[PDB]
C-alpha cells in the first residue's frame, strides 16, 4: 500500500543515494551474488567476478528500474508493467530471488548511509522493495 | 556450518568488535518495527506503538542483549549448532509457537544492523559470510520442528 | 493481476462449491490447525476440537469473506479494506500463516471437487488467494 | 520425523493404494503449471507451454515417476531422511541450484494430488500426517545448502 509516511521516506532516502545509485545497484548484486549463490543461475552470460562491468552496467539498470519506482511510486503497475511481463515471463524468476535482492539492496543502503537508515526508514525501504517485487512477480499472480 | 577458514577470519574479526550491548535491541527492535507481526509476542513489552517508542522500550534492549548471547554463543560452537540451541528450539516451538520463517528475518535484520556498524568494512565476501551463519542459526532453532 | 481467464476458472469453480462453501471453510480451518500447530495460537479463545462450533463458524465466515472476494474480484483491495486493518492491524497476523491457510483451502476444494480442480483451475485459485492474501497482507507494505 | 504410530498407519494404508505411476507426473507437471519459474529447469522437456502440453508431455511422467520413488523410498526410511537424501541433495543444490522453498511447493502440490485423488479418505489428521513428511523430506533435500 504505502502510507504518504514510507513513500517520503522512500524519497527522502533515495535523493541521499544520489548518483550513486548505480554503484549500489552494483553492490547489491555482488552481495546477493555471493551471499546467495542458487541465484548466479539466471547469470551464466555473466562475469560474476568482483570487477565485472557487466555487473557494474546491470547495476545501473537495475538502479534506474528502482528510481523509475520511486518517481512513480503511487502507480507502480503501469510503470514496470514492462519490467514485469520480462521477469515473469521470459525470464521465469523464482519468486524467492526478489526476497533476496531486496535484502542486499537494504544492507547496500545501510553500509552506505548511516544517518537515513532508521529503524523507520527502514520499514520504508522494506515496504517499498517489497511493493516493487510484487509488481515484478504480478504478472504470475 | 563449513565455513573456510578466510570466512572464519571475516567473521571473527568482525563481530569482536560488535557493541554486544547496543547492537542486540538495535536488532529486536527493528524486527518489531518492519515485520510488526512479531510484535504479537512482546505485547508483555510495553508501549511498542511507534518506531521510537520501540528503540527506547527498556524490556526490548534487554531482551536483545540475550539473544544476542545466544549468537556470540553460537558463533563459537558452529560444529555443533543444533545441541547448542536444543533448548531454546523448543521453547520457540512447542512452547511459544513462533513460525521459522521469523528466524530468518531477525536474521536478515541482524545483517543490516551489522552492515549499518560497519558500513564499509562490512564487504559483500563479511555478508556472505555471515549470511552462512544466520541460517545456521535459523536452521538449529527450527529444529524441534520435525 | 488475475487474467480473465483465471476469474472465470475461480468463478466457475466456486459455483460448484454452492451451499457447502461454508463447509468448506471449516474443514480448511481444521487442517491448518493440525497441520500446522503453530497457527493455534492466534485461536486460543476457540475449542480447536473436532466438532468445535466456533471453528464451524468461524469457517463460515472465512467462507463469506472469500465469496465476496470472489464477486468483486476486479476490485478485492476496497472490498477485503475491512479486513486488512483487522488483520495486519488489531490482530497481527504474520504473514506466512496466510500461504499455510490458502494451502488447506486447496486442500479441500481438491477432495471435495474431483471435476473441476484441474491443473489449469488449480492455478487460477493458487492465483485468486495469492492476490487474497495480499490485499489482507497489504496493510503491511 | 517423529510420527505417532497412528499417523504411520495413516500414512502407511494411504500410500500403498496410489497409482505410484500416474501420480507421480500428476505433481511434477501442477508445478510446472502453478509455479511458472519451476519451468526454468526443464526447458529440455519439450513444451510445457499450455498446461495440457504439460500435462501430456512423456518426458514429465517420467521425472514424476521416479520423483515419487524418492518418495516411497524416504517414506520407508523416515528414521533417517538425510541420508537418504545425501545424493539427491548435493545434486539439487550445489549442481542444480535449486531454491530449497521449491522443494515445499512441490510437497505441497503432491498433497494436493494426493487429496485429489483420494477426495474424502484424505481426511484432516491424514493431512497433517503428510505434512509432516513433506516438510520431513523437503528439508534433508536443503541440507547441503549448509
Ligand atoms: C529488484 C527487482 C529487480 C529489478 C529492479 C530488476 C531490473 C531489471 C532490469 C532493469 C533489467 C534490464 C532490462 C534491459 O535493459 O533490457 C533486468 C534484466 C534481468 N534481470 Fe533483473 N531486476 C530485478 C530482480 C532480478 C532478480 C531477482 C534476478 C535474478 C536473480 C534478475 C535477473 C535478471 C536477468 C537474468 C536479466 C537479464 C540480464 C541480461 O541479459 O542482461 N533480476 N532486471
Ligand atoms: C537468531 C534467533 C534468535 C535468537 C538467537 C533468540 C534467542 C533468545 C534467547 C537467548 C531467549 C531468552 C532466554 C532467557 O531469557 O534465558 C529468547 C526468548 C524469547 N525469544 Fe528468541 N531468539 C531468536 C529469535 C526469536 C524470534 C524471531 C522471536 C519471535 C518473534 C523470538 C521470541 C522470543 C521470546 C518472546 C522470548 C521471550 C522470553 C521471555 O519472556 O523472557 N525470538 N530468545
Ligand atoms: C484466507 C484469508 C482469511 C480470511 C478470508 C479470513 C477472514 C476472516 C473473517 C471473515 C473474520 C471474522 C470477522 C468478523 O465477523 O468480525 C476473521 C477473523 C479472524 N481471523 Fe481470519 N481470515 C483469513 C486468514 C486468517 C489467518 C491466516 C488467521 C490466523 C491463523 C486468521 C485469524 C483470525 C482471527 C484470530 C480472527 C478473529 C477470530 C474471532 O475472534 O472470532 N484468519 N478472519
Ligand atoms: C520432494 C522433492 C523432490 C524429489 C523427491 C525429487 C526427486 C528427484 C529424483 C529421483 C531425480 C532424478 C534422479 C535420476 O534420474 O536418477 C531428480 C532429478 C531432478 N530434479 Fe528433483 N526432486 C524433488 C524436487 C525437485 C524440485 C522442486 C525441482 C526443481 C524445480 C527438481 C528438479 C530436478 C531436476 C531438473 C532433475 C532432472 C535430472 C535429469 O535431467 O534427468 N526436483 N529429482
Amino acid at each position: 500500500v504505502l502510507s504518504p509516511a514510507d513513500k517520503t521516506n522512500v524519497k527522502a532516502a533515495w535523493g541521499k543515494v544520489g548518483a550513486h545509485a548505480g554503484e549500489y545497484g552494483a553492490e547489491a548484486l555482488e552481495r546477493m551474488f555471493l551471499s546467495f549463490p542458487t541465484t548466479k543461475t539466471y547469470f551464466p552470460h555473466f562475469d560474476l567476478s568482483h570487477g565485472s562491468a557487466q555487473v557494474k552496467g546491470h547495476g545501473k539498470k537495475v538502479a534506474d528500474a528502482l528510481t523509475n519506482a520511486v518517481a512513480h511510486v503511487d502507480d507502480m503497475p503501469n510503470a514496470l508493467s514492462a519490467l514485469s511481463d520480462l521477469h515473469a515471463h521470459k525470464l521465469r524468476v523464482d519468486p524467492v530471488n526478489f526476497k533476496l535482492l531486496s535484502h542486499c539492496l537494504l544492507v547496500t543502503l545501510a553500509a552506505h548511509l548511516p544517518a537515513e537508515f532508521t529503524p523507520a526508514v527502514h520499514a520504508s525501504l522494506d515496504k517499498f522493495l517489497a511493493s516493487v517485487s510484487t509488481v515484478l512477480t504480478s504478472k504470475y499472480r | 556450518v563449513h565455513l573456510t577458514p578466510e570466512e572464519k577470519s571475516a567473521v571473527t574479526a568482525l563481530w569482536g568488535k560488535v557493541n554486544v550491548d547496543e547492537v542486540g535491541g538495535e536488532a529486536l527492535g527493528r524486527l518489531l518495527v518492519v515485520y510488526p507481526w512479531t510484535q504479537r509476542f512482546f505485547e508483555s513489552f510495553g508501549d511498542l506503538s511507534t518506531p521510537d517508542a520501540v528503540m527506547g522500550n527498556p524490556k526490548v534492549k534487554a531482551h536483545g542483549k540475550k539473544v544476542l548471547g545466544a549468537f556470540s554463543d553460537g558463533l563459537a560452537h558452529l560444529d555443533n549448532l543444533k545441541g547448542t540451541f536444543a533448548t531454546l528450539s523448543e521453547l520457540h516451538c512447542d512452547k511459544l509457537h513462533v513460525d521459522p520463517e521469523n528466524f530468518r528475518l531477525l536474521g536478515n535484520v541482524l545483517v543490516c544492523v551489522l552492515a549499518h556498524h560497519f558500513g564499509k568494512e562490512f564487504t559483500p565476501p563479511v555478508q556472505a559470510a555471515y549470511q552462512k551463519v544466520v541460517a545456521g542459526v535459523a536452521n538449529a532453532l527450527a529444529h524441534k520442528y520435525h
